[PDB]
């Protein structure tokens, strides 16, 4: 019991999927081929057993164009994964929602219905799903929409987490990527219920300041994101000092339903070329959360309201340390609380320390922590992206395309209206009660 | 200075007598089964009716618990049942929008073939007059 | 009235539970194994309250525990005394409650609830003279809070002739867990002042105080939370688990402080106040100054801020009984204005030969005190600091729960305060 | 022949009934067996034979809780009592009197009748009953009236005097006591004949100033009330001649029904471990019997009026000696008599000395004296009760106890009634005329 | 998205057609022969974009030969790689069209396009995921502009789910072939504004001005000029061929350059600008500031007298990509008011470690700029000038058309016209 099934859409989610199962693997010991020389049982939420000892992940991969797949099918980990589990289609979105949601993706809806079905007969007591995928992309953002819809059609309110690229222009940006992004949060908004973006641009300044990359590519960002990602799961596929549920995550961090954007915030990040330098204390990588360096998405929670903060650490690590940490951090003015919340905190410590990936950028470290915190600073991401969408928009810029595909005017107002409703949630949220 | 010692009764393990100081100052000296029942069976009756009026409380409680969990159900169910006709409906105003569009699109070019007639028809006109 | 069912529910319950169990396990001389090896004839005397005789001469206590995740358990099961526990009467289920007390009183703990009660059939029946029921629990999270209100009306409605007693955990923020404790502590009390008899108040509010304050812990673990707790069980049930002056009995507890049904919340106290290592000898006159003073309070109340409506004190150790009636005799008339006047003779005071471990001398005050609506005036605030913004809610409304119950539950609190409010009030004016 | 049967309720009846019976054996020669080997029969008004030789007590043990007779049933005098007589429950009455009256007595009130008839069966002349119980306990005052009522609908002639014990904050009492004594007396009132209150206060303080004891224990205060009812009970295990029959307590000592408590004083109570003392006079002892000190209720007979006085002396008295004392009592102080009634003494010698239990605390005495009088004063124990009483019932505390054992409201303000008009009753013989 | 058919029409058509896959073929390492002796696994990764693979391992250029006169098509035959085509995707008629659009569109290519269209439909179904079509064509003949619309229509109406993009040849009375070109041109563009997806505007008024001005070749010849047609095409393509940092496809690229239906009319430009068979060493610097420079574009257009809608630049050859976008940043902040700032991150570079023959470093500009409204209105002016005559009008009339639709086409091209001139004006208050 206690499964959760992990789905990747487009080459976002399938590329990020790859790096976070690499990960998985390595975290508890399991090989390429499946095989888990042999303890805790947990990492059962993640894979299911075979009877011949084979580990495969509760994973769908799924995108409209087959390339990234087929390296997936063709590549070191191929034998992990059922040929089943790694569904594509002939011709992709082409960067555009409406080929996504509708003309392309209604061709698959269907067989990746059935596959995530497969897997939830194989579920004694599931949790929910995690979708990985791009805003920008027509795959991340239509299908994934899609998906979601059907999701909530067939599992009701059973809970579903989103990681979500968020789009940066030194990242392999489209042009209508902004009205992608609007597009799939407007319609999947009442069928998440919880969704932590990742900034591209924050992950690609990361790896240029922490890690000394002067240009990174897909896979310094997407082993970085990795490493964030297993910090959120690794609460789920392993038992620890202060184990955090699925169900936990989200009634701590979600205080109404359209109010569920974490910010996520690691540390430390350090570089595996960097000088000797001791291991830093619980204080101290407790109070690097609060760095808008280290954060997951560009945007300042100093001039924000926080509602909730749960602060996930793994390794090295005592609950008299994380106590006294948070004691100083409760006693500090630069981090607001709303009126309405008497205790922000959440903390949950992991035994297991953080894993890294031989030949990559990281160092090992003794200890690590994430924070998920829900501040009213993650509306400024909604802002520059909603400010992209209205310098196009006031033109009609490229909306041709997605009436092309059956798509009407109304639907861009629509997102849009959402957008701004959503905003202004935002600030209603951080003013002033009584 | 006066007493008066009036010799009661003398026994074989004891002896008794009275001691008057001074005479008095006046002239003269000066439930059934059923209802015991009936008591004892009216306060049992008035704890067995205090006991009953918990009881029904507490079937209250039962009945109330039930009608959460149905709550959950009902409002679950109007979930995926608004999601699944929102979606149909979604999908069906995509289809006709589609449709219509590649219509659109057929009208035009089919004007273009019909016009195409038009012109070699008027070469037809103008030849076999020059010649 | 002989023996008692003991039924720990979630994480807190399940740990001050177990800390339970190893303190008076200690106490009366009986090992992890289960097997008797003190030289005292008074710690098997009433052995039998806790305890139930096994094959080979065992005692296996009479405890039942429960969770909806089964963690915690593991970890009792590993514990110090986590072999003495009866395997079977372990009942856990796998879902977890997410700290919200719609599931574990709607939800997930209504499936789990016959299993339970199977369990504590099983016990009751074995009993010559079943007394009642002691539960631990929090009423700060979903298990202990939800499910645990949940079972003790489930155990009302089958046993409604037995004393159900609580050792009732409530929350801080101060050291929390969750956002949402506030919801979960009113909607519980709302529980506890229908369906209980006798509730101690375990305020965490004031562990923590006691050891940051006196105690001087910068930094105090639930560990060190839980070191007060189990002294203060120990002490508040000694007069149940020994033969003393008073032949004990929860009933009889329960007559004798509890003048007015809803009005069964107990603030308890203990002294000397002591942290965990190498420890220095308390004298009577010192034992019964702890009594007033609000720093040795397990409720963060101030008891000089109310007026007590009955008082129990238990005194342990070899000390002077005339010693402690006149000092208790003195603490009464230069604080006669912190009892009651209109309930005679309102301070009972019991002396047990048998000391803690640890201590040469130790006191233990069980109070009735108006100055508890403090504790749920605080709860109160709390809760309406969330709900005035609906902050959370939606959590609760997707478990099948109405805004109703809320206003209900924080309704009923405020009533409960204005009750204690009424005969802080009242005087013996005729 | 005239039998007595003797019945203890509750653990203070009970254990009270262990020291009396066991005092009771040593007087007349009774092994803890049951044998006696050999004022002549006269202490078969007591103890019936059997055809073995064996001596049993005319008594019946009843308590809703097994402890307390279960000490008996396994102490030295097991063998004393037929299993039959000694009847106890599983449940007590949690210092409830309507518990014990209404719920948890209705149980057992059958068998313990039966019993008594089982006792009433063996004689052929009985005079009544010696009941013994508490004002405090749930069971001595809730059990006890409720079988004082159903033994005045079976034994409509027989006298039924009572031995209760008045409560004390100095020796363990519960809050609610002045509840169960107000409600006890209401109902046992016009079922009882005479009423012999031994306050726990008085015999706790004697304890403590004439036996050197500290913190008195029940087995001190126990042995000391069972000299007490060992001196009024010996006119009838002896040959005596003053309160020879049960009946003649109350034309002795109850010329008005309902004022029918008598109060008991004794002396000498001398410490075991006082050496050299010289044997007190029958004039010392007999002015002690005027001692506030010395009584076995804490009241004022010298702000009252005596409506009888009798004097009951056992051991080396002459009459001649007892003549004089009382002449001196006339001139010394003003002891003042009733309108009606003579100002006078109905004085008893019983030639058996006092006998002291081997190991006790009371010192071996030539000479003993018992006076019981019939004094106003004794309504002052009356006003002490009914305060607390009025104290509680006036906010209603604790009242819910017993409503919901199915009492109502009602017979506590019918129960207080009562009491004001015994104490009016009181203050009527206390002012007299025409 | 995998194969894309290419399609040539009339003279220019099948001469630009020809030097392309010649040019492709060398990249690729094929020999005229459809033989494989390149050294890079990277020639052969998308191979099948443009070639299909036949018996002993052949590839053959999905390409289909079009023409109403036999001549043109005899030499291609006879070319370098002539022998390298299917030989039954020659169609060819017999009667020519006479630089007559009217010919091309109404009369005799009517004739002939069915029998185009059975060997595209032969070449479509051997397609596992068809991207589209690629014409290559003048619009100032009869055959190439006037057949080649004919067949974009009716292309159209059989796959309106694909993309159809043409390499357009602009007439230009500098190197001229008819008066009558402005009219074969505007019926064209008509045409073009209403069917296609993207058009690559090679003018030839540009080809000609950068001959005899920067090459300085007194007399160029059409060989000359479609040497820098050949190099524009293999650098435009350069992303669909072969594999780099981005996917490609041709719809992908639709997406992202024209924002308005209409406006798909493309600017391309080359640096460096190299003579027909010359050798000579750019630096990327150097390179990116061709971007905007006006003697480098293979439209007749000044971009600094308009805006960028939309800017692709692709840089082959072995160079930083740092570099390249440091240079990039560079010229965007010196030159933004050059660039729509309602169209955010509207300049995308690509980087090809391939360079093309003869180079070891180039730049490709692709360029969706309003200023190629100049180009529009050239023509729109040469048109007005004899239809105000209603010069030559005859030799249309002859074949069945009407003044009205001159008058129709003229209008559409007018229109096109404001719209350009509409966002080049439009702000983003
Ligand atoms: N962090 C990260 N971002 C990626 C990755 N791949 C693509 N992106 C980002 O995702 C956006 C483009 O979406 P894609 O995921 O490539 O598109 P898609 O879902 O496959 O959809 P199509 O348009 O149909 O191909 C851009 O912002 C990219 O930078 C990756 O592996 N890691
Ligand atoms: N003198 C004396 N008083 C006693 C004794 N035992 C109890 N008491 C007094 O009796 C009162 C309490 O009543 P209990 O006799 O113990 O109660 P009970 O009759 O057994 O009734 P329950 O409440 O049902 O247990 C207090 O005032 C006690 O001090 C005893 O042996 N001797
Ligand atoms: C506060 C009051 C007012 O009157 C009382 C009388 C009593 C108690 C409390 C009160 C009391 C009882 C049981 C206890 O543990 C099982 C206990 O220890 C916590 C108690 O406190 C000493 C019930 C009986 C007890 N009676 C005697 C004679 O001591
Ligand atoms: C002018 C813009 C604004 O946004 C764009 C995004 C992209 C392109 C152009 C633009 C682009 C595309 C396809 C191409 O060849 C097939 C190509 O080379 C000519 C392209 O230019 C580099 C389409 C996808 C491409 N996406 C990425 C992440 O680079
Ligand atoms: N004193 C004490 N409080 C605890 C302990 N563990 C948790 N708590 C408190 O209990 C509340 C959370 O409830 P918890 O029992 O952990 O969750 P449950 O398993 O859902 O019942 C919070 O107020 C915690 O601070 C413990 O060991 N001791
Ligand atoms: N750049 C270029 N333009 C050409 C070429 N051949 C002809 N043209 C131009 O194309 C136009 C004439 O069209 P053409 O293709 O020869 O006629 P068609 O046979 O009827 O399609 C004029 O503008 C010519 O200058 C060529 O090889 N290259
Ligand atoms: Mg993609
Ligand atoms: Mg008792």
């Amino acid at each position: 019991m206690r499964e959760c099934i992990s789905i990747h859409v487009g080459q976002a989610g399938v590329q990020i999927g790859n790096a976070c199962w690499e990960l998985y693997c390595l975290e508890h010991g399991i090989q390429p081929d499946g095989q888990m020389p042999s303890g805790d049982d947990s990492f059962n939420t993640f894979f299911s057993e075979t009877g011949a000892g084979k580990h495969v992940p509760r994973a769908v991969f799924v995108d409209l164009e087959p390339t990234v797949i087929d390296e997936v099918r063709t590549g070191t980990y191929r034998q992990l994964f059922h040929p089943e589990q790694l569904i594509t289609g002939k011709e992709d979105a082409a960067n555009n929602y409406a080929r996504g949601h509708y003309t392309i993706g209604k061709e698959i809806i269907d067989l990746v219905l059935d596959r995530i079905r497969k897997l939830a007969d194989q579920c004694t007591g599931l949790q929910g799903f995690l979708v990985f995928h791009s805003f920008g992309g027509g795959t991340g953002s239509g299908f994934t929409s899609l998906l979601m819809e059907r999701l909530s059609v067939d599992y009701g309110k059973k809970s579903k987490l989103e990681f979500s690229i968020y789009p940066a222009p030194q990242v392999s940006t489209a042009v209508v990527e902004p009205y992608n992004s609007i597009l799939t949060t407007h319609t999947t908004l009442e069928h998440s219920d919880c969704a932590f973006m990742v900034d591209n641009e924050a992950i690609y300044d990361i790896c240029r300041r922490n890690l000394d990359i002067e240009r990174p590519t897909y896979t310094n960002l997407n082993r970085l994101i990795s490493q964030i990602v297993s910090s959120i799961t690794a609460s789920l596929r392993f038992d620890g000092a202060l184990n955090v549920d699925l169900t936990e995550f989200q009634t701590n961090l979600v205080p109404y339903p359209r109010i569920h954007f974490p910010l996520a915030t690691y540390a430390p990040v350090i570089s595996a070329e960097k000088a000797y330098h001791e291991q830093l204390s619980v204080a101290e990588i407790t109070n690097a959360c609060f760095e808008p360096a280290n954060q997951m998405v560009k945007c300042d929670p100093r001039h924000g309201k926080y509602m909730a903060c749960c602060l996930l650490y793994r390794g090295d690590v005592v609950p008299k340390d994380v106590n006294a940490a948070i004691a100083t951090i409760k006693t500090k003015r630069s981090i607001q609380f709303v009126d309405w919340c008497p205790t922000g905190f959440k903390v949950g410590i992991n035994y297991q320390p953080p894993t890294v990936v031989p030949g990559g950028d990281l160092a090992k470290v003794q200890r690590a922590v994430c924070m998920l915190s829900n501040t009213t600073a993650i509306a400024e991401a909604w802002a520059r992206l909603d400010h992209k969408f209205d310098l196009m928009y006031a033109k009609r810029a490229f909306v041709h395309w997605y009436v092309g595909e059956g798509m009407e005017e109304g639907e861009f107002s629509e997102a849009r209206e959402d957008m701004a409703a959503l905003e202004k949630d935002y600030e209603e949220v951080g003013v002033d009660s009584v | 200075a006066d007493m008066e010692v009036i010799e009661l009764n003398k026994a074989t393990s004891g002896q008794s007598w009275e001691v008057i100081l001074k005479p008095p100052s006046f002239d003269g000296v000066p439930p059934s089964l059923e209802e015991i029942q009936k008591k004892l069976e009216a306060a049992e009756e008035r704890r067995k009716y205090q006991e009953a009026e918990l009881l029904k409380h507490l079937a209250e409680k039962r009945e109330h618990e039930r009608e959460v969990i149905q709550k959950a159900i009902e409002e679950n169910n109007n979930f995926i049942k608004m999601a699944k006709e929102k979606l149909a409906q979604k999908m069906e105003s995509n289809k006709e929008n589609r449709e219509a569009h590649l219509a659109a699109m057929l009208e035009r070019l089919q004007e273009k073939d019909k016009h195409a007639e038009e012109v070699r028809k008027n070469k037809e006109l103008k030849e076999e007059a020059s010649r | 009235m002989r023996e008692i069912v003991h039924i720990q529910a979630g994480q807190c319950g399940n740990q001050i539970g177990a800390k339970f169990w190893e303190v008076i396990s200690d106490e009366h001389g009986i090992d992890p194994t289960g097997s008797y090896h003190g030289d005292s004839d008074l710690q098997l005397e009433r052995i039998n309250v806790y305890y139930n005789e096994a094959t080979g001469n065992k005692y296996v206590p009479r405890a039942i525990l429960v969770d909806l995740e089964p963690g915690t358990m593991d970890s009792v099961r590993s514990g110090p005394f986590g072999q003495i526990f009866r395997p079977d009467n372990f009942v856990f289920g796998q879902s977890g409650a997410g700290n919200n007390w719609a599931k574990g009183h709607y939800t997930e703990g209504a499936e789990l609830v016959d299993s339970v009660l199977d369990v504590v059939r099983k016990e009751s029946e074995s009993c010559d003279c079943l007394q009642g029921f002691q539960l631990t629990h929090s009423l700060g999270g979903g298990t202990g809070s939800g499910m645990g209100t949940l079972l003790i009306s489930k155990i009302r409605e089958e046993y409604p002739d037995r004393i159900m007693n609580t050792f009732s955990v409530m929350p801080s923020p101060k050291v929390s867990d969750t956002v949402v404790e506030p919801y979960n502590a009113t909607l519980s009390v709302h529980q506890l002042v229908e369906n209980t008899d006798e509730t101690y108040c375990i305020d965490n509010e004031a562990l923590y105080d006691i050891c940051f304050r006196t105690l001087k812990l910068t930094t105090p673990t639930y560990g060190d939370l839980n070191h007060l707790v189990s002294a203060t069980m120990s002490g508040v049930t000694t007069c149940l688990r020994f033969p003393g002056q008073l032949n004990a009995d929860l009933r009889k507890l329960a007559v004798n402080m509890v003048p007015f049904p809803r009005l069964h919340f107990f603030m308890p106290g203990f002294a000397p106040l002591t942290s965990r290592g190498s420890q220095q000898a308390l004298t009577v006159p010192e034992l019964t100054q702890q009594m007033f003073d609000s720093k040795n309070m397990m409720a963060a109340c101030d008891p000089r801020h109310g007026r007590y409506l009955t008082v129990a004190a238990i005194f342990r150790g070899r000390m002077s009984m005339k010693e402690v009636d006149e000092q208790m005799l003195n603490v009464q008339n230069k604080n006669s204005s912190y009892f009651v006047e209109w309930i005679p003779n309102n301070v009972k005071t019991a002396v047990c030969d048998i000391p803690p471990r640890g201590l040469k001398m130790s006191a233990t005050f069980i109070g009735n005190s108006t100055a508890i609506q403090e504790l749920f005036k605080r709860i109160s605030e709390q809760f309406t600091a969330m709900f005035r913004r609906k902050a959370f809610l939606h959590w609760y409304t997707g478990e099948g729960m109405d805004e109703m119950e809320f206003t209900e539950a924080e309704s009923n609190m405020n009533d409960l305060v204005s009750e204690y409010q009424q005969y802080q009030d009242a005087t013996a004016d005729e």
